[PDB]
């Protein structure tokens, strides 16, 4: 289907619905008319001189060669009216942020299924491309009516990463403690935002503030300086509760990296359960099989 | 030429030089022809900086004066420069009042200019009446009491209670009450009512004088906090 | 390293850089000109890096109907609304205010404000004609021609002479000193807010408008931090004070000013990430680097830069002040940018 | 009789007055009395102060003059008016290099004393260099040439180079390669060479001399880091 698109254009492309609301960027579900598919259009608005702007353009264009089915599929992206346009493949089931508030909470045996699809996400973006997600979290983990759940919004132009931080200014944070001082220990902070989003979906709350709301300062804060969150005793397989206990270690070292997560006692499991994700999914949203 | 003049008196006040700009105001009011509101601001400023020069010079020698405390000839100098400068302090206020009510007082169209000029004569009297000890300042004293007190009955009449020239009235005949009279609590009155009065009309602040406006009020709260004590 | 003084009799208007009155006579540091008092010296140290009472200084229903506003081009989006050139007798900048559905306790909180913001009248400041409930909420204001200073310094980052820059700075100060002056917060100083009128003018707009921004849920108005942090104040990151938008916090913000038209550049250009700055900067740990500045700027200008950025916002100086401050060197700065001389000696004791 | 006057020319600089100074020291070098340390060094503040007003004042109207070209003649007035500055500029810093051929130079018995009177000397045909253009320029330059050519020469044989008049005389004579002649990287190495000898002989001071040694010496890489970019 991609090479059935050539060169993306602004009036190739018709208006459908929209996907949801951003903090800084806007996603469309629009029709590519010269090759007749429904692409998932993101439309971020950055006041950059052209020369950054360009170099955003050029270091997306790496996004043509990230194809594995941990994922989301990317069609172009291109400048027009003041706007950066990401076109990528659409999934229709949202992200695990819109599936949440649906579901209520995400069953264990659903998030063991999301936890390969992720580490094995992460994976594959830091063996093939050598580049540090820097933003998992429960919104950026995408599912479809297929039962795919992909990664998406990885920080594969390091100039778009600046350009944002800059521009916008975020409510809700899943960065690791070790970041927020200014320590870079590769994708250690990447498994620290997996552990946070297991936690909040399974709980059914935010995984920030524990009852057993904060301003963005209150809840960086809390993350340096307060012991990392965890899953409800009793409700939880301890294999779960351990896995997520080895996510959320604040100590960047001690804490799991993806070779040992892949192999932990909880992944095993899930990759042996069978679970029908694509048949749950579907009954949560509403769709039909 | 009239702007020659202005513009010569202009340009010395930029350089700083208060001797040449002194000169060139008293050649500009010699001719005897009636300021506008610009032409005014700049004689106040020369005959205030040159007046202000020698009342720092006269504080300074009366504080080493009264610091040395021994029997020499040290304290006969000091004096002998103290009496210097103090005749010199004496020649230029009489060279302005002399060159004030000959030429601009007596010709005031303007209520707002004779409030004005009030408040200067009243100012340099009292500038006469803190260093002249003697008979002499029983003179100056009720003359500059007369002035103010007529600058007083105009500012209450016809000026805002939010116009920088009341205000400024306000504050020189405050201090002039703390100061050369030493009745405080007629000026801590004074103060507090002039104070209260300009809380009145706040919202009424155009941009002509905000600064001004502020400036002396957060200067009569200053004298307030201080009198107070 | 060290201060040398000289008895000096200052002959302008100056303020004390420990008790900030009116200064007539005391000392100066002939290194930077960090000025002050004789009577608090006692009280103040050296900083580079009874008494006679003061007298008088020298003298120098607002509600848009329908079918009036032809709302044009959208322009763009900020951190409560979207902007649109409208047609209002003349060009005007209409202001979808992100607030829809304000109840009729923040409308009656906002046509309040509305009140004092439509009784600004400064040369510095954007003319506020009103605002429009048919169409929801949109804040009708001057329309600017030109473009924005973040526009002029980070977009095509044509940078000025000393000269020009510190005039931007200068009338930045003059708008900003009137609105304190009117006891007015401006919660938003930054150089997305400057507009140069045709070149020359500086206008400051998204001035006030705090009922408008944190969305109220009732009769409550919880400052939800939003929009941009790189002007915010530390004491404003933190949202803990119940009121973090003071003068100081706009005094900080125009300090972050000052430092984008000093070095032509944002603060902190070494980090890829906006939450690292928030934490940082609200714990105070974070300041803008003061080693990225131009090799001539003067220690009685680049000072107060520093003064405006001090993290305890009781330290920062006032607008009276700043605008004292601005204007003193803008008379010293052609004659100072020539290479220096022999200093007199020591000449002081205390 | 010395001692009074030495004491009202002390009471002048107290009191900001400089020109009741700069009499008051030219009349008591005027009988040719053993000049000590403090007596020449009251002298060097008051003819600096006098002539460094004046010049600051010059550098102003300089600069108001070419401001804007495309103009009447209010230029015409301003560039007289400059001569007028000129005409009370040039003649009071003769009323010095006189006083220097009169008394300092022949009646100097130390070379500490020489080296300073001669960077004085140089320092006033430096003041002298800035006004004066055409041929005079050339006749005024050269007097300083000579100057400091026979002060260095003593500065380097007979103090040491952490010495504060033999770091002023290097930081005069580089301002004097910078500004007149135009030679920046002469004025440059000239600097690097009397930084580089004093770093290279340091902590050999007097207790009073950690003051005045270490305010040149940051003024001269005040003037290395601004002369680098
Ligand atoms: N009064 C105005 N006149 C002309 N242009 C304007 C005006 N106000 C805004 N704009 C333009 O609108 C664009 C962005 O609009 P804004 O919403 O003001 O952005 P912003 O300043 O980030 O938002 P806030 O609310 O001040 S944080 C800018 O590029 C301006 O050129
Ligand atoms: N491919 C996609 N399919 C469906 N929804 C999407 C897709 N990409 C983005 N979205 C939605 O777009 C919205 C905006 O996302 P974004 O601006 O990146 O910030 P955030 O994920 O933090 O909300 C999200 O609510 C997300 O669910
Ligand atoms: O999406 C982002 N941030 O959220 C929007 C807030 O404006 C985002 C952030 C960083 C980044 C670096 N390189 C691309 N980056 C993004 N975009 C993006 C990435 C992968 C895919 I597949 C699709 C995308 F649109
Ligand atoms: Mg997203
Ligand atoms: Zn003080
Ligand atoms: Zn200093």
């Amino acid at each position: 289907q991609k090479q059935k698109v050539g060169e993306l254009k602004d009036d190739d492309f018709e208006k459908i619905s929209e996907l949801g609301a951003g903090n800084g960027g806007v996603v469309f579900k629009v029709s590519h008319k010269p090759s007749g598919l429904v692409m998932a259009r993101k439309l971020i608005h950055l006041e950059i001189k052209p020369a950054i702007r360009n170099q955003i353009i050029r270091e997306l264009q790496v996004l043509h060669e990230c194809n594995s089915p941990y994922i989301v599929g990317f069609y172009g992206a291109f400048y027009s009216d003041g706007e950066i346009s990401i076109c990528m493949e659409h999934m229709d089931g949202g992200s695990l942020d819109q599936v949440l508030k649906k579901a209520g909470r995400i069953p264990e045996q659903i998030l063991g299924k999301v936890s390969i699809a992720v580490i094995k996400g992460l994976t594959y973006l830091r063996e093939k491309h050598k580049i540090m997600h820097r933003d998992v979290k429960p919104s950026n983990i995408l599912v479809n009516s297929r039962g795919e759940i992909k990664l998406c919004d990885f920080g594969v132009s390091g100039q778009l990463i600046d350009a944002m931080a800059n521009a916008f200014v975020g409510t809700r944070s899943y960065m690791s403690p070790e970041r927020l001082q200014g320590t870079h220990y590769s994708v250690q902070s990447d498994i620290w935002s997996m552990g946070l989003s297991l936690v909040e979906m399974a709980v059914g709350r935010y995984p920030i503030p524990p009852p057993d709301p904060m301003a963005i300062f209150e809840l960086l804060d809390y993350i340096v300086n307060e012991p990392p969150p965890k899953l409800p005793s009793g409700v939880f397989s301890l294999e779960f509760q351990d896995f997520v206990n080895k996510c959320l270690i604040k100590n960047p070292a001690e804490r799991a990296d993806l070779k040992q997560l892949m192999v932990h006692a909880f992944i095993k499991r899930s990759d042996a359960e069978e679970v029908d994700f694509a048949g749950w999914l579907c009954s949560t949203i509403g769709l039909n099989q | 030429d009239k702007e020659e003049l202005v513009q010569r008196a202009k340009l010395a006040e930029q350089a700083e030089r208060y001797d040449d700009m002194a000169a060139a105001m008293k050649e500009v009011t010699e001719t005897g022809v009636e300021l506008s509101n610009e032409e005014r601001n700049l004689l106040s400023v020369a005959y205030k900086n040159v007046v202000g020069a020698r009342r720092s010079s006269w504080r300074v020698i009366s504080s080493i004066e009264q610091k040395t405390e021994g029997s020499e000839r040290k304290q006969q100098m000091a004096k002998e420069y103290r009496v210097k400068v103090e005749k010199e302090l004496r020649e230029i206020c009489y060279d302005v009042l002399g060159l004030l009510d000959k030429h601009l007082i007596p010709k005031a169209s303007n209520p707002e200019s004779k409030v004005f000029y009030l408040k200067m004569k009243g100012d340099y009297y009292r500038y006469l009446a803190e260093v002249a000890t003697g008979e002499t300042r029983n003179s100056v004293v009720e003359d500059s009491q007369k002035a103010y007190q007529d600058a007083f009955e105009i500012s209450k009449a016809k000026m805002q209670p939010t116009h920088p020239i009341r205000l400024g009235l306000a504050l020189n005949f405050s201090v002039f009450y703390y100061e050369i009279l030493n009745s405080p609590d007629k000026a801590c009155q004074l103060a507090k009512q002039a104070f209260d009065d300009a809380i009145a009309e706040l919202d009424t602040l155009n941009e002509d004088s905000y600064k001004d406006s502020t400036l002396i009020m957060q200067l009569l709260r200053d004298n307030l906090t201080l009198w107070t004590s | 390293t060290t201060h040398n003084f000289v008895r000096k009799t200052f002959f302008t208007l100056a303020f004390c850089d420990f008790c900030r009155k009116l200064l007539f006579q005391g000392f100066r540091c002939q290194t930077c000109g960090y000025k002050f008092h004789q009577r608090c010296s006692t009280e103040v140290p050296l900083m580079c890096v009874r008494d006679r009472s003061s007298s008088a200084p020298n003298v120098h229903d607002w509600e848009i109907p329908d079918g009036q506003i032809t709302v044009g081009q959208r322009i763009g989006s900020g951190s409560f609304g979207t902007v649109y050139k409208g047609k209002w007798h003349g060009d005007v900048a209409v202001k979808m205010l992100n607030v829809t559905a304000p109840t009729p306790q923040q409308l009656q909180a906002f046509k309040n404000e509305v009140g004092v913001l439509r009784k600004t009248r400064h040369v510095n400041i954007l003319l506020f004609m009103g605002y429009s409930t048919k169409p929801q909420l949109a804040i009708v204001t001057q329309w600017c021609e030109g473009s924005s200073l973040y526009h002029h310094l980070h977009i095509i980052e044509t940078k000025f002479e000393m000269i020009k820059l510190i005039d931007i700075a200068r009338q930045t100060a003059q708008g900003m000193d009137y609105l304190h002056a009117k006891s007015i917060i401006h919660r938003d100083l930054k150089s997305n807010n400057i507009f140069l009128h045709e070149d020359l003018t500086v206008k400051i707009g998204d001035f006030g408008l705090a009922t408008v921004k944190s969305r109220w849920s009732g009769s409550h108005q919880f400052e939800q931090l939003s929009g941009s942090i790189l002007w915010m104040a530390p004491e404003v990151i933190r949202m803990q004070d119940k009121n973090p938008y003071s003068f100081q916090s706009d005094v900080y913000a125009f300090g972050i000013v000052l430092y984008e038209l000093m070095t032509g550049q944002l603060p902190y250009s070494n980090i890829n990430n906006r939450d690292q700055i928030i934490f940082m900067v609200g714990r105070g740990y974070l300041s803008p680097d003061l080693s990225k500045v131009r090799s001539n700027c003067p220690k009685a200008m680049k000072r107060l830069m520093a003064e405006c950025l001090k993290k305890k916002r009781d330290e920062r100086p006032l607008f009276p002040q700043i605008l004292a401050s601005i204007e003193l060197l803008a008379r010293s700065l052609p004659k100072i940018h020539r290479s220096a001389s022999e200093p007199s000696l020591n000449r002081a004791g205390f």
